[PDB]
């Protein structure tokens, strides 16, 4: 299962 | 990992509607793209409008493709919705935070092994009063639908004053909770 944290994801957003 | 983008577990088609009164509700649905990378997430967020600045009578729906963002779906008619009612003043403080948090939250899988019965979330942009719900396969499935609510309470940061329902879409297209968090 591919699963992303909210502070990976926001981490990514530039 | 220098190179490669950062795959989803699912891929994701982002909906837009825009009421026409001259046509049937679901001929005012278009998708605008799909996308099954955060790379490409964040490439089509950053490009649009937000919630808080669209006409009213306007949403946004994202859904697993091959899910059509509406009831009649295989996938939704047996469903339903955790619903958040905005008032006025939360349209400034809280639209658009809640919406991007609710993305983040289907894209990323955060619901453990119920994330499978989530099929997608929409916002409505209303001059009433706003609304964002995620929409979950099947009212039945109890521990479900229940850790989904639970889980995206907590992700919304809301206080335990807030309480918010759950309405199965066959009550809607005829409205009572099964649930509420
Ligand atoms: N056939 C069909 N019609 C839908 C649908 C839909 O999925 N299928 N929806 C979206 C919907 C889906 C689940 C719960 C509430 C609303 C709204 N509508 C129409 O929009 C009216 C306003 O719904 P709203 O989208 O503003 O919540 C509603 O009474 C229906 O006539």
């Amino acid at each position: 299962r591919i699963i992303y944290d909210r502070k990976f994801l926001m981490e990514c957003r530039n | 990992e220098h190179y490669i983008k950062h795959p989803l577990q699912n891929r994701w088609a982002l909906w837009f509607f825009k009421n026409d009164k001259s046509k049937t509700w679901q001929a005012n649905l278009r998708l605008i793209s799909k996308f099954d990378t955060v790379e490409d997430f964040w490439a089509l967020y950053n490009h649009i409008q937000l919630s808080s600045n669209l006409m009213p009578g306007c949403d946004y729906s994202l859904f697993k493709d091959g899910i059509e963002p509406m009831w009649e779906d295989e996938k939704n008619k047996r469903g339903g919705r955790w619903l958040i009612t905005l008032n006025k003043q939360q349209r400034r403080s809280d639209l658009d935070r809640f919406w991007l948090e609710t993305l983040l939250c289907l894209i990323g899988e955060s619901f453990d092994d119920y994330s499978d019965d989530v099929c997608g979330a929409v916002v409505n942009v209303r001059a009433k009063g706003d609304k964002i719900a995620i929409w979950t396969t099947e009212c039945e499935n109890r521990e479900a639908v229940t850790h989904i609510g639970r889980v995206y309470k907590e992700r919304l940061g809301l206080p335990p004053k807030i309480v918010i329902g759950y309405q199965s879409h066959a009550d809607t297209a005829t409205t009572k909770n099964r649930f509420v968090v």
